[PDB]
């Protein structure tokens, strides 16, 4: 006997770790780590130079944390996770999946605690994240330092002595690493799961995707059961409409509404932002040198992609070529090629050589693309950078961006335009701020803004809505309220609060199958009698007619008499109370007194008389 | 004191659900107890479990069960918990926690009888549940409970249970009752019957294993269990396209089903489509049906059947040979793998150009020594295979000279195996005449020398073998035979004809350790001529050669500490030291580096030469310490080097308790028994005690051990060779080279490292990578890691300098292989 409730162990706002709990399913949503964290060590990179390496002293004869500008760890990047210690892994069956990002701390509760049940998703995401995972391991195993790092995790009495922004996140159980063991010895369990599928997990329970148009395979899991609506989102854009776009033509009497995906940047504009942003590549490729956009891999750039592929008929001529540097380039390039059926319904997917999500990629690539995807000697060719370089990273610290910023590091020609809003400005570009560079960081990204959530959340007309984290109070420096509305109470989430909001009492299931009985008559509720053995076989209890009911209603005098009459009893004398009736019959001696829900019969010895006289009294009630 | 403090965090707050979760979510992730503390810290964790909050008394239990794990789970906390498991069935998870905590509590540190392994699980059977409470759990608790060799009624019994995700739990505890044997009955095998019809996932993936267990328990009691569950461990593999986790399992199964009678008529009727009471197939069918993680199982068991049966080779061996056109880098090499471990008793007339191609279509680096390992050890049926198979080794040969060493080893074991296959071929392999005899071949061609000694290897048991030689295949002949003998063995043509190391090494010490009581340049030149002469003797004798150079590294050691005493500065004055004057202020590092070397590369030590090289390590620090204080001039420092040495002797004493006694009239015993005097007196006079008394201390014998040096290879791996100027640029990396192999270096994993000495002032050392660290020769092993290069141009193409190290605790060097440079790649 238990209800639903979410047991979330981070509080990261983009990602959710969310596991909304049920009476027998046991289901748990999309599990991410904390990916933005991994930035306060320092960048992994290759050929160390010298200018990364003397540096300020650490503080109080550490020799472990060193120090330039700001704190920083000469050590392993050291990747965050969550909690998740007060729910044990082993009664698990199945964990959810988002739109090729929740994956990054998926193989570190597969083969480590338990989790030995089954896994359902979709092909597009599945390969990106595998894609994801294979770059980032690449880009971590490229000179594999020892960890000097296992010093100032523990005795926190003195964690916060040092300056802030190092200070605020504890350390519970970070890896580190994955050894390229359990990161390939996972991924051969996902099934085969499309859209709205009827899977139907333990027999009760079902899932139905809805397939949001975010990206390649945005698709919000709607786990419910006989009756519930309980609707996890995780990715969601109306602006785009290009990758399916997001439909709501059933989550209408949804119960939960758990949102997690945000944008986190309502006063930027989208073709604004492009705008500006065509605007500063423009000017930075007319005079200067050469342009770095550090991005993530496949996925978000393909927009940005294509605008500047369309951008080509501007004052920008051409000579401006595009690189892109990734382990698993081509392997992107051919999935986008390949995965075109998760497009719209007509606007994209149209078949003829006209996807325009990644058609549009491969038929400007015979006039100038060169993918070269490598770095280990490819660009002997030719080399005078007068173009643009797309190199894919996990983070600021992990990709070759590092060593391209420590290649060209002189200022006034080169650019640092970021694409992924889920950094800072001082913690970023703490070990580059030696630097004269613009430093702008255009935000990419849509992700249910706040001006659509708000229409959803009226066209939707929902109850008990909770909110993912802390944020119903405004964020600093800002001024505005920037908060969702909610009729009937604001929840909260937090580290640990296991808050319960639910109560599925077994509404109705009745596993109703060849059901025929009679059916009496009344004035609007036809009752009726039930069968026994049910003999349930696996979470439906098929009460099959096969091999004590109570007793209800008022008996009246007068026809109780007129039936003793016609059918065969005689001197009969009834007499009334204050309240009841005392009726006499002269055989056997029967005294019955009918009180107002009241009756109470006196004979003698006798038998026949007696199961003759319940048999006329039981028949002028109803049985419930 | 643990637990005052958590209770003081508990009751300091006291929030609902707050403060008691971050309370249990710091003192979980937090260090174990490692004490006996522990009971007092769970007595107190249950005291105020009693209350709200069931999601925090779930934690607190899960934290004191991973808590109890640390050897404190005595017979109170075991009886503690089972009073409050008795009543808090309250919520659904508490009830989870709480036999998960008596589980760890009982299954884990107890493990015997009374009252510690058949007391729980009655308790645990008694306690069952409505709806899917405890069962997925009382099921492995019953299960990690063994209560004797004789409980099986209630699993049978629950076996058809309502919720199908608790057979999983039973199928489980079944499982772990049958690895620890309990006499498992024939029964159980009907109920497996209910268990192959599911209509449900994770249930018949353990239905197969089942009845596989229950098959090669005994094939008694019973047509008679003989072929029989391999009929339904076909029909259920049959279905591989519906589940790709249920396929593999019951192929892994069948592996070893397959020891077995076998039944012929069950047997050979499975390796057909139309069965010949076997009615499946699974076998011409599970092949080309879904991915090859189910293909490499199937391939797994077939091997296996293939090794104990003789029989079942000649009809499934066309089906291993036609599934090498599967465009998979994994089932290439499987195939080689299976066709290799059933090289035996079978022939190869046609199926050859199935399974030789792989070479061509690829590199396939790491396969093509497996292909022709498997080609060398195989039977050839005629002499066109044998051609074949020359012909493209020859290709290969002439395509890809870096592996020559792996044709000639396969060759000779192609000529060991069968000769007379050969011979028939002998006048049409090389260019003869029978009445010219010209057209020579060359002497260092790689694609003659192959066939020569194809031939030569052949030549063994072949009667007239020299009947249709050449005139110089004789010579040839001659030359090889006199020049390698792993490759071409003895003939009989007639053309052709036909411990004193260890004693000396024994003779070599034993005069170092009794002659020492002589003129110092004597001692001196003693050791000059006995060093040089364990240096010939490690450069002349091999498998004496690492005892040999430790040896000689030790007289090394001794011979420059003793140099060291004998400087001019002792007998010139001591406040003045000019320059030049002390050889020993550039000689303790030596000694230092000397005695690093001695003690980190060689493997074979033993605990003797350790407190040996310590001691020689604690008299070269005396002797820096001497060396300093010579020269130093202020007073203050000199107290602080000074503690340091006798806090560095203190260790060393505390650290080594052990062979004191033994060791007599030494330094080291000597300043044990003085130094509760030296602690008294003025620095200035510490040294002075200290250097009066190390000037003829003793000289301690080293035990000599089987001890063997640490050195690697100069594999042409980007190794010296012509200029061969790459093309790269200034901005990115150049290229990668690879490195070298290693041998004898006890586990180079995270031991060795790789140094790159650029000619300028700047120099990288990249870190190991444990993952392409292989050995498969123990005794030796291989590097090859990619190194990265990376500077600006250089406008020549001067030099570059790779090595390798070694790595130490703290840290340090050891130069091990030869300077070896790398190719000028000229950015």
């Amino acid at each position: 006997c238990l209800s639903g409730h979410p047991t979330l162990p981070c509080n990261v706002l983009k990602f959710k770790s969310t596991t909304i709990m049920l009476d027998c399913g046991l289901d748990m949503t999309s599990t991410l780590n904390f990916l933005p964290l991994p930035l306060v060590q320092s960048p992994r990179l290759s050929n160390l130079p010298g200018w990364s390496l003397k540096d300020g002293n650490a503080f109080l004869d550490k020799e472990l944390k060193e120090c330039s500008g700001h704190v920083f760890v000469d050590s392993v990047p050291e990747f965050c996770l969550p909690e998740t210690e007060l729910i044990d892994l082993s009664t698990v069956d199945v964990i959810l999946i988002s739109n090729y990002h929740c994956m990054m701390a998926l193989p570190y509760i597969t083969e480590h605690t338990g989790f030995t049940g089954t896994v359902y998703a979709t092909e597009p995401t599945v390969q990106i994240g595998r894609l994801l995972m294979e770059e980032l391991v690449n880009f971590i195993e490229r000179v594999p330092k020892a960890q000097s790092a296992s010093l100032w995790k523990n005795k926190d009495i003195q964690r916060l002595l040092p300056s802030p922004l190092k200070d605020a996140v504890e350390v519970s159980t970070w890896r580190r690493c994955y050894t390229m063991q359990e990161v390939n010895s996972a991924l051969s369990k996902i099934q085969l799961v499309g859209y709205s599928q009827k899977i139907e997990l333990f027999g009760a329970v079902q899932v139905t995707p809805l397939s949001s148009g975010y990206a390649l395979g945005s698709s919000n899991w709607i786990i419910q059961s006989h009756y519930e609506k309980v609707s996890y989102v995780s990715g969601s854009s109306l602006l785009t409409t290009h990758p399916q776009p997001m439909d709501q033509a059933s989550l209408k009497n949804s119960d939960v509404l758990v949102l997690t995906g945000l944008t986190q940047i309502p006063t930027a504009n989208p073709d604004g932002m492009v705008g500006e942003f065509c605007s500063n590549l423009a000017l930075t490729v007319r005079n200067g040198g050469n342009v770095l956009v550090p991005c993530y891999p496949s996925g978000v750039i393909y927009d940005l992609l294509e605008c500047l592929y369309q951008y080509i008929d501007s004052a920008g001529l051409s000579s401006v070529p595009l690189y892109f540097i990734s382990p698993v380039a081509n392997s992107s390039l051919e999935f986008s090629q390949i995965f075109a059926e998760w497009l719209c319904h007509n606007k994209q997917s149209k078949v003829y050589l006209p996807e325009p999500p990644f058609p549009h990629a491969e038929l400007i690539q015979t006039n100038k693309l060169k993918h070269y995807p490598s770095i280990h000697g490819d660009f002997s060719n030719d080399f005078r950078q007068p173009c643009v370089v797309f190199t894919g990273h996990p983070s600021l610290r992990f990709g070759d961006v590092v060593h391209f910023m420590e290649l060209w590091g002189k200022s006034s020609l080169n650019t640092v335009i970021f694409t992924e809003p889920d950094f800072s400005y001082l913690e970023a570009l703490a070990p580059y701020q030696p630097l004269a560079m613009k430093c702008i960081y255009c935000p990419i990204d849509t992700r249910l803004n706040f001006i659509q959530v708000s229409k959803l959340l009226k066209e939707v007309q929902p109850l008990h809505v909770v909110c993912p984290e802390q944020y119903t109070q405004p964020p600093p420096a800002q001024s505005h309220r920037m908060d969702l509305m909610i009729d009937c109470q604001p929840p909260a989430m937090s580290y640990r609060r296991a808050e319960v909001l639910a109560l599925p009492f077994k509404r109705r299931y009745e596993k109703i199958e060849i059901m025929p009985e009679l059916a009496d008559s009344l004035v609007p509720m036809e009752i009726k009698p039930g069968i026994s053995l049910a003999t349930v076989s696996a979470v439906l209890h098929t009460k099959d007619n096969k091999h004590k009911p109570l007793l209800s209603g008022s008996i009246p005098v007068e026809q109780f008499v007129q039936t003793l009459e016609k059918h065969g009893f005689s001197d009969i004398k009834v007499e009334d109370t204050a309240k009841g009736h005392i009726v006499l019959l002269q055989e056997a001696e029967t005294l019955i007194q009918i009180e107002e829900d009241s009756t109470h019969i006196i004979c003698d010895n006798d038998e026949m008389l007696r199961v003759r006289l319940r048999d006329l009294v039981l028949k002028f009630l109803q049985k419930f | 004191p643990s637990k005052s403090a958590a209770l003081h965090i508990d009751l300091c707050k006291a929030t609902s659900p707050a403060d008691a979760l971050q309370y249990l979510l710091q003192f979980a992730r937090k260090p174990v107890e490692a004490e006996s503390v522990e009971g007092v810290v769970r007595i107190l964790l249950e005291h105020y479990y009693k209350e709200n909050d069931p999601s925090v008394r779930l934690k607190i239990a899960s934290l004191l069960g991973l808590l109890s794990k640390t050897a404190g789970f005595s017979p109170d906390c075991i009886m503690d918990d089972a009073i409050n498991i008795l009543q808090n069935e309250k919520s659904h998870q508490v009830l989870a926690q709480l036999l998960d905590t008596l589980l760890a509590i009982g299954t884990k540190l107890p493990e015997n009888q009374a009252i510690q392994m058949r007391l729980v699980d009655v308790a645990c059977k008694h306690l069952t549940d409505t709806s899917h409470g405890v069962r997925n759990k009382c099921l492995q608790l019953l299960g990690n409970l063994g209560s004797l060799e004789k409980v099986q009624k209630i699993i049978g019994d629950y076996f058809s249970d309502q919720d199908p995700r608790v057979r999983t739990a039973a199928i489980k505890a079944m499982l772990q009752l049958h690895e620890r044997g309990l006499k498992l009955h024939q029964t159980i095998y009907n109920q497996a019957c209910k268990l192959l019809s599911d209509d449900y996932e994770q249930v018949r993936s353990a239905a197969v294993q089942l009845i596989w267990v229950v098959s090669q328990l005994y094939p008694e009691s019973i047509m008679v269990s003989d072929g029989s569950w391999v009929v339904r461990v076909q029909a259920a593999k049959l279905l591989g396209s519906m589940e790709q986790v249920s396929s593999h399992f019951l192929e892994q199964t069948l592996d070893k089903k397959l020891m077995s009678d076998l039944r012929r008529k069950r047997t050979a009727h499975e390796r057909a489509k139309e069965l010949y009471s076997g009615a499946c197939g699974a076998f011409v069918h599970g092949l080309e049906d879904e991915m090859y993680e189910v293909r490499i199982a199937a391939v797994e068991a077939l091997c296996m059947l293939a090794q104990s049966s003789p029989s079942f080779a000649e009809k499934c061996l066309d089906f291993l040979v036609d599934m090498f056109n599967d465009e998979i880098e994994e089932v290439r090499l499987q195939s080689i793998h299976t066709m290799r471990k059933i090289s035996n008793n079978i022939t190869l007339r046609e199926d050859q150009l199935d399974t030789v191609l792989a070479v061509l279509e690829d590199s396939s680096r790491d396969i093509r020594e497996a292909l022709h390992e498997l080609l060398c050890c195989t039977n050839v049926s005629t002499k066109e295979g044998i051609h074949l198979a020359l012909v493209e080794l020859l290709k290969n040969l002439t395509k890809y000279p870096t592996d020559r060493d792996s044709i000639w080893k396969c060759l000779k074991f192609l000529g060991s195996r069968h000769p007379t296959l050969v011979l028939p071929l002998v006048p049409e392999l090389l260019s003869t005449h029978p009445f010219f005899d010209t057209a020579e071949p060359d002497m260092d061609d790689p694609a003659y020398i192959a066939v020569l000694v194809l031939i030569f290897n052949a030549a063994k048991t072949c009667p007239t073998m020299p009947a249709l030689f050449s005139d110089h295949t004789f010579r040839h002949y001659a030359y090889l035979r006199d020049s390698l003998s792993h490759l071409v063995p003895a003939l009989r043509l007639p053309g052709r004809k036909l411990d004193p190391s260890q004693q000396f090494l024994q003779q070599s010490l034993e005069r170092v350790y009794s002659l020492q009581h002589l003129d110092p340049q004597g001692a001196q030149e003693l050791l000059e001529f006995t060093i040089r002469d364990l240096q010939r003797l490690g450069e002349l004798q091999s498998e004496l050669a690492g005892v040999a150079d430790f040896s000689a590294t030790y007289l090394r050691c001794q011979l420059l500490l003793i140099k060291a005493l004998q400087e001019k500065l002792w007998n010139v004055a001591a406040p003045l030291y000019l320059k030049q004057s002390d050889l020993a202020s550039a000689a303790a590092k030596q000694i230092m580096e000397e005695t690093y070397k001695m003690e980190f590369m060689y493997s074979g030590v033993e605990n003797k030469q350790v407190v040996i090289i310590h001691h020689m390590r604690l008299q070269a620090k005396a002797l820096q310490l001497i060396v300093t204080a010579r020269t130093t001039r202020g007073l203050d420092p000199l107290f602080g080097m000074c503690e340091k040495f006798l806090q560095e002797v203190d260790f060393f004493q505390r650290y080594f308790i052990a062979d004191l006694p033994h060791l007599q009239d030494s330094f080291v015993d000597k300043l044990l028994d003085l130094m509760p005097r030296l602690m008294t007196s003025k620095p200035a006079e510490v040294v002075k005690i200290l250097q009066t008394m190390l000037r003829q201390s003793a000289f301690l014998h080293l035990p000599l051990p089987e001890q063997i040096h640490k050195a690697s290879a100069t594999i042409i791996e980007p190794a010296g060779e012509s200029d061969n100027p790459l093309r790269f640029t200034s901005g990115l990396v150049v290229a990668l080279d690879v490195d070298a192999t290693l041998e004898h270096v006890q586990d180079p994993q995270n031991t060795v490292k790789v140094q790159v000495l650029y000619p300028d002032g700047q120099a990288q050392m990249i870190h190991p990578k444990p993952a392409d660290f292989r050995n498969p020769g123990p005794g030796r092993h291989r590097l090859i890691t990619q190194v990265y290069l990376s500077h600006t141009a250089w406008t020549e193409a001067c030099q570059v300098e790779v090595r390798l190290l070694l790595a130490y605790n703290s840290s340090a060097r050891i130069p091990k292989c030869p300077w070896m440079e790398g190719g000028e790649m000229s950015p």
